[PDB]
């Protein structure tokens, strides 16, 4: 999903609010923030309701002004919410009534997702590789700076997972796929205007094809 | 127009625990997870290791996760972990771009600055100008590497040792191993 929280090169932002080894205090900063991660795991442990992907996947739904000016812990508990209510278990008219005011979600996905590719390529460190260019409305964890972008694979996992863009939606069609370590070089990610050496991406197998 | 945020989370807290959908104690012994078990100090504890025995730092280097596994610090957002090392000629960073992909048990929770919008969109293309603003130079003559947390991997940074620490305990060392060398924006420093 090409959202505004693909945020990688995006330019115009000001400081980072940090200077190194300065003290971050507590890890939580208010009495509450424990709870969307919590809930997020009673969620996927304990109920078996959706999937981790498909809690990145409906916070990237929220409305894009409504993400950039939410809090990250806040923009969790919007999540977890959301997809409380699409799954059936909670209502929006419950979540207001005992928050006494309006709690408004992320809005409702406008892709079905795509399952885990047939036809995938397995690749050896050393060789280089491009980034499908592809489309995706749904979820996708491939940042859009790399997409068509060509690298080398510097590790191929050793474990396999649920290709994102279908178990970010709750699909039954995910499969597996190890990801692979794909280093790129600043300049073929961002041309001359970029101070960096090189960037490595941890991508899907079904993202990539051979150079 | 929304309710204030503490309101909204413990809304979501009662609706789910109303329904009997929350274990006793549970959120608490999350809590209590994140906020005493997952600890930089663990990531500290190997970079120590690793600086101090050859083999070790082998094993880090070529089969995390299984380096962790001998400390009993793989847990949620850390089962498969990647060290990447720092030398003479490359420094390596971590971010996670599209939200705050970290390796929880071993440099615990993301702090504030590394899930901001600022750190997610710039370190990716400048990272050598964030390190810099951060109060880390890094001169022309070493190459940055950041690894942008996309997937499943979950990654800690091995720094170079510095001079001056010859001979130190591996509680000596731990201590100058602080979160932000293990994430890759720091390097350790000789108190
Ligand atoms: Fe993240
Ligand atoms: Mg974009
Ligand atoms: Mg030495
Ligand atoms: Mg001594």
């Amino acid at each position: 999903m090409d959202g505004v929280h693909d945020l990688a090169g995006v330019q115009g932002f000001g400081k980072v609010p940090h200077t190194v080894n300065a003290d971050i205090g507590p890890t939580f900063h208010a009495e509450w923030e424990h709870l969307p991660y919590s809930l997020m795991f009673a969620g996927v442990a304990e109920l078996g309701a959706f999937s981790v992907d498909e809690v990145r996947y409906v916070v990237e739904r929220m409305e894009p002004r409504h993400y950039m000016m939410t809090p990250y812990y806040e923009r969790y508990v919007i999540g977890v919410a959301t997809l409380m209510v699409e799954k059936g278990i909670l209502t929006q008219d419950e979540l207001e009534s005992l928050a006494g005011g309006p709690f408004p979600l992320s809005r409702p996905s406008e892709s079905e997702g795509r399952p885990a590719p047939v036809e995938t390529t397995t690749f050896e460190v050393g060789q280089r590789v491009r980034v499908r260019d592809e489309y995706v409305p749904g979820h996708i964890r491939m940042p859009a700076y790399c997409r068509g972008r060509v690298g080398t694979i510097s590790h191929r996992t050793t474990e396999k997972w649920p290709f994102p863009d279908a178990i970010g939606h709750g699909r039954n069609d995910a499969g597996e796929e190890p990801t692979y370590h794909v280093k790129f070089a600043a300049e073929e990610l961002f041309g001359s205007d970029t101070d960096g050496g090189s960037v490595v991406v941890d991508l899907f197998e079904g993202y990539l094809e051979p150079a | 127009a929304q309710a204030p945020v503490s309101d909204r989370a413990w809304a979501l807290f009662r609706a789910l625990d109303g329904k009997g959908l929350v274990p006793d104690g549970y959120v608490e012994g999350w809590k209590k997870t994140f906020e005493e078990d997952f600890s930089p100090r663990r990531g500290a504890e190997l970079v120590a290791r690793a600086w101090t025995d050859p083999e070790f730092r082998q094993l880090l280097l070529t089969d995390g996760t299984a380096a962790v596994a001998q400390y009993g610090y793989l847990g949620p957002q850390g089962e498969y972990i990647v060290a990447v090392e720092d030398t003479p000629t490359l420094k390596n960073v971590i971010v996670c771009s599209l939200c705050s992909c970290t390796a929880w048990p071993i440099l615990g929770l993301p702090p504030t600055w590394y899930k901001s919008f600022e750190y997610r969109a710039r370190v990716v293309r400048e990272p050598r100008k964030v390190l810099s603003e951060m109060g880390t130079e890094i001169a022309s003559d070493i190459e940055i590497r950041v690894y942008d947390t996309t997937a499943e991997t979950r990654y800690m940074v091995l720094p170079q040792r510095p001079a001056g620490t010859e001979g130190w305990s591996q509680e000596q060392l731990q201590e100058i191993v602080t979160k932000d060398c293990l994430i890759g924006v720091a390097i350790p420093q000789v108190p």
